[PDB]
């Protein structure tokens, strides 16, 4: 009925606040960046530090991972992108083409495109052998929040402080809809893993799940402080059928995915929990905190 | 002053 995350490892390591924290789809390392202009990648089990990954010439707001966990793309403020081989430290490429701060950032699952949201409010789709933008979007007025693929790569989803969250068809660029509810500042969207829903928050303290298709608001999920930060949201389904997100009372906040009820709230950081992830075969949570407290951790829950 | 990111910095609206 509920979970019980208890807290096993603290990762500290970066020098500035923590920006995004990833697990890689094997399930076997973690990835952080941070504004200290690092990518350090860690043990997903037991947390231990392997590497640090550098080259950035400013700080770094999120990392993602390629499908068969060799890749790293990273979003810096220096308006790059940076394809990483985690197995080599290597920057392979640079996405240059964003005229402002880079802010968001995913590989499809064929892991043959990158998608970006930048400050300059574009939605870029870059090819990740030649590093060459394929699309730039004109797609929200305002800075966007975050970028994501659906399950087959066939759409992906954008978010914005302009208050809309839309989906575009990947092989033409073509927005096909717009999601409008009864407009605060969209801080953060994702697909969920089944492809059925997308999960976006807004900065008036509200997650909100919603059937793309019919454009309609199926469940929202409160409790949480979340008027400033673009703080990362999950579907976790290792186990029970979880919502997951950040906040910025410093806390992790565990939501029932079809009830709406708070089951869990985690106490450990002590600055706002900027960044969550949901390991993809078992029922562990990476969190990270911004400034003042600077660490990750992991939690394990049985179900 | 190059460790700076967006997404460590607060929304700026007034």
């Amino acid at each position: 009925v509920k979970p019980n995350y208890a807290l096993k490892f603290t990762l500290a390591g970066h020098t500035k606040a923590v920006s995004s924290v990833k697990f890689s789809p094997n399930g076997e390392w973690l990835a952080s960046s941070s504004a200290d202009k690092l990518i350090k990648i860690w043990g997903a089990y037991d947390g231990k530090f392997e590497k640090t990954i550098s080259g950035h010439k400013l700080g770094i707001s999120d990392v993602a991972w390629s499908s068969d966990s060799n890749l790293l793309v990273s979003a810096s403020d220096d308006k790059t992108l940076k394809i990483w081989d985690v197995s080599s430290g290597k920057c392979l490429k640079t996405l240059k083409g964003h005229s402002n701060y880079v802010f968001c950032c995913n590989f499809n699952p064929q892991s043959n495109l990158i998608v970006s949201g930048s400050f300059d409010e574009s939605v870029r789709i870059w090819d990740v052998k030649t590093g060459k933008c394929l699309k730039t979007l004109p797609a929200h007025s305002d800075p966007v929040s975050a970028v994501h693929f659906n399950r087959d790569g066939s759409l992906i989803v954008s978010s914005s402080y302009d208050g809309l969250c839309r989906i575009w068809d990947t092989a033409s660029g073509q927005c096909l809809k717009t999601l409008i509810d009864d407009n605060p500042p969209v801080s953060f969207v994702k697909f969920s893993p089944n492809g059925k829903y997308i999960l976006a928050a807004t900065l008036d303290n509200t997650l909100k799940l919603w059937d793309y298709s019919k454009g309609k608001c199926l469940k929202t999920y409160t409790g949480h402080k979340n008027e400033k930060y673009c703080i990362f949201a999950n579907f976790s389904v290792t186990g029970g059928k979880w919502i997951v997100s950040g906040s910025e009372d410093n806390l992790v906040y565990i939501w029932n995915l079809q009830t709406k009820e708070i089951v869990q709230k985690l106490q450990g950081h002590t600055d706002v929990v900027i960044s969550t992830a949901c390991h993809p075969t078992e029922n562990i949570i990476a969190s990270a905190a911004l400034e003042n407290d600077k660490t990750i951790k992991l939690w394990k829950s049985d179900c | 002053g190059t460790c700076v990111a967006a997404r460590t910095r607060p929304v700026l609206s007034y």
